[PDB]
């Protein structure tokens, strides 16, 4: 059988493999360097440009740039640039081999489906591939086919209700605020503090000290309050450069803004709100396994003693006949890959592949006659 | 002046020497800590690791 | 003669200090080297603990 | 009713006076001068220390030192002198018989607000306090209470986008580069031109130099040709030991590095672009006043021809259906102090006040109660 | 390849030779003579101007003057007859035939880059040259791309961090101190204890001093209680006419102004808060590198036990986990020259060279083009 490459387009790492893996073979940053020189390295083999560990590596020579913010591609050009790393670097192998399934938000924009189809086809010269939806993977590496992920990236959060392997498509909800805006928010409050961090090489240690460090309280008020009355609610961090920071309540804080979306200006509706809104959208008879199967998942969803935090805010807003529970996979983060590699090695998905020859009639358009 | 020049021979052949050491015990320094960097990595993940593992024991 | 004594005790001084550069690159390779052993090591128990929190994770 | 001092905490002149006049009456140095020898003088008395025209004319004998540096407290030790001097010998009166209001930065460390509020009520005696972000001021002092101010200030730079008295806690923007480094960067390119100063008594004439002889550029890549094809744009000054010196193309290159902080290894945006990433964070409803309102406050806005260049820059940046037009006061060097005498001033404002009962009653975090 | 000639414009020693050498060819003193009366020498032909060893040997008969004074080109005339004497007296060759490469301090004056051009193309009519900081050749020959250089040379000490290929044009610190001052310093007091000098054929000696008997002290403090204490920090030296002098405590005091300015009235930061201060202006992904490797380069760094006292002070001034280390060159004395020497030698440097054509093209200016 033909080998596919599953590639999840992550916000802040890079998620990539083989399918009939249960796990990414390749893990980097959505990073994309070009010189400050008026050329290439001095007295070393030609690059025009720079990805990954070799961009974070020779940083020093480079100006840096992020080809996909929340959730959507915000420049072509480098994300070609992290698909040349993919196929050539990081798996060392020719993708013109290699059927393609690539991640998506929910409603990613279909001009975006569209650039994706006709890029992947032209250029690398892909024998088939596919586009799917976060949260519908995620759900298969659930071991499930009926449910709600909450899916929390380095960029976006959704809330989506399946049945049977298929989206609701009136009942989907989204929320632009996750990893990537976590990051500034965390920065701006740490300054708040008097760790001022005003330069984009501290942003990315800030970025570090928030998946480390960064916990969901379980009574938001109570844990304020501790922090306020006891200093038992900090943690040191080490600096690279020497130098030891305490970061405090900026810890609970920072993820605070995705249930109360107010805290930075936003008019949305908290994290825990737009799950109960999208399933109320459902049928009584699958609301049942909707609010039995609310599954956590994405790099957001990472964060200690979030299952205790959701499934109080649920049953809260949630009637008390709904049987509530929280579905955490044991590697959440991964999900959505996992998903892809399973969807991908089904025998009977074998004929649902965008071919070369369709891409050819249709143009970059038959994705949305192909994909949903 | 030929025991100076034999002593000048001796000292630049002693020098040479001395700078492949440096340039190698550099390298021996920059490489001890950046393993004890990735060691002290790989320990803070233990560390936590262990702690899923201790609360999943509770849970299971 | 007075040229040929400054230059010896200069170099006499570096042959001194090369004795310490070379007792202090041994020193970083027995670090180096143990400390890639300790990481080695430390990546296999990081490893066991893993693969055994997957297993228990599993029948969760 | 009680007389407030309003005291600019400025980063290169402290501006001081009374409330009820829409000028300061004090405006000198931002410095400290501390004695390089024992036995500092013979046959006329001694001083351990010496602050603003004092310490810049006795200088023979003195290191200096700094309150404020970019915008940021330094050292407590010497802008506690600078308030020392401020009450004794420049306004000559007693400070606890009037009310203190002190300008500070946007998002000025919370340390730094209490340890000045704990200093100016426990030495000074002070009978009421506020404190206040300059920009909000200077937006006042424009007629205005919506806008977004560019307070590019004495050593600090930022966008403020202002609603209705309150600065936007998610919207507003800072750079590490204004009238401070701009003296050590004009500094350096001299001795690039070989009129090598290594001197801070040097330093001093180039920050006069810097004031009087820089003008911002229209078009910045057809004045820096005129200068290569002609030598035009070049003044003479005459140095206070006689020798007559040339500045050239450094009298506009000095500021350009605000518009393009890649020139001085700063990883920041321009303030063009921290203008419209801040205005681009605000509600479509409030854009409709601040577009219209852009208001520009503080030293570093006073070289001339500013405002052709500013109203250039942003709608370049922003789309073509905005009131877009820049506001600048008559002697928006002061608009910070003259809003924090007008603020002082209003009949509506006097409840806000720390009084010297709620400093004993809650201590010095009142400030996080009383200001924001 | 065309054998480059290489020659390090050093404010004291000349030091010049062939490109592709271990070491350079002739070693000798930065001086220019001319007759101090009318009428010179009987029996033996007249000369109008004399240098190197003629001028040190003959000096009675001569005015002395120093070409480079202070890490600048002060006398245009004294330079050419150093160039003059290094291609026709010294290598015995023709500079027509070669490129020239010269060696320059950071921050070198864009009018004093284009009038050594201009001699090189026109007084020595010169098929190619390039120009290049004496810290970046210093890097290149010790086997790195990647440092700190503290070059203390014989007329100016700079702090030049190096990444990849070139310096850090933004984050490189000056002082007008090193070896130049440092003899004129020694004979004022060596006048205070008693051994007065007034002669500049004794200012040639009381240098020849320093540079044998100054040494490093580790702690400052320590050695000068040794000294009150004891009189063990003393060395005999014989002066060329008998009668023996006794140099005391005048052994490390000399050298001390480098780390304590004020010591002879200037206001600058010393050699180790100059180094601090010029790697907190690096990017911090190569902070690390730079923190790493502090490399000493010059004549005036090769007093004895240097680099105990150097490693004290930048480990207290700098935190205590980016693992300092100093690198001191076997021959660090050299080091420029030897960097240009293995540098002008490579196939891939062959490109960077200035022109005849190029200079016949674009004038003076080009300098600033081919040159980083």
């Amino acid at each position: 059988e033909t080998t596919a490459l599953v590639c999840d387009n992550g916000s802040g790492l890079v998620k990539a493999g083989f399918a009939g893996d249960d796990a990414p073979r390749a893990v980097f940053p959505s990073i994309v360097g070009r010189p400050r020189h008026q050329g290439v390295m001095v007295g070393m083999g030609q690059k025009d440009s720079y990805v990954g560990d070799e961009a974070q590596s020779k940083r020093g020579i480079l100006t840096l740039k992020y080809p996909i913010e929340h959730g959507i591609i915000t420049n072509w050009d480098d994300m070609e640039k992290i698909w040349h790393h993919t196929f050539y670097n990081e798996l060392r192998v020719a993708p013109e081999e290699h059927p393609t399934l690539l991640t998506e938000a929910p409603l990613n924009p279909k001009a975006n489906r569209e650039k994706m189809t006709q890029i992947m086809f032209e250029t690398f010269n892909v024998p088939a591939m596919y586009v799917a939806i976060q949260a519908v993977l995620s759900l298969y590496a659930s071991g499930r086919t009926t449910g709600i992920v909450l899916d929390s990236g380095d960029g976006v959060t959704h809330n989506v209700p399946i049945y049977e392997g298929y989206a609701l498509p009136h009942a989907i909800m989204r929320l632009d605020l996750a990893g990537r805006d976590l990051t500034d928010y965390l920065m701006k409050i740490l300054t708040e503090r008097g760790y001022s961090f005003v330069t984009t090489a501290e942003r990315e240690i800030v970025r570090d000290i928030k998946e480390k460090l960064c916990y969901v309280a379980l009574d938001f008020e109570n844990e304020m309050a501790t922090a306020a009355s006891s200093s038992s609610l900090e943690k040191s961090y080490e600096l690279p450069d020497g130098q030891v920071i305490t970061i405090g309540n900026e810890r609970f804080r920072c993820p605070e803004t995705l249930f109360q979306p107010s805290f930075i200006g936003m008019e949305s509706a908290g994290i825990h709100e737009t799950t109960y809104n999208s399933i109320m959208k459902c049928d009584i008879d699958i609301r049942k396994d909707l609010y039995a199967n609310n599954v956590l998942s994405g790099g957001t969803t990472m964060y200690p003693g979030i299952a205790d935090r959701m499934q109080k805010e649920i049953t809260a807003l949630a009637p008390s006949t709904m049987k509530i529970k929280i579905i955490a996979p044991p590697e959440r983060k991964y999900s959505v890959w996992i998903g892809g590699s399973i969807l991908a090695s089904l025998s009977t998905f074998q004929q649902m592949w965008i071919s070369k020859q369709e891409y050819d009639e249709a143009g970059p358009s038959i994705v949305h006659r192909k994909c949903f | 002046k030929h025991i100076a020049e034999d002593a000048d021979r001796k000292y630049e052949e002693v020098a040479r020497k001395l700078v492949i050491i440096e340039s190698d015990l550099e390298r021996a320094e920059e490489r001890a800590e950046l393993s004890e960097g990735k060691c002290a990595e790989l320990e803070e993940e233990l560390k936590t690791v262990t702690n899923n593992l201790k609360s999943l024991e509770a849970q299971a």
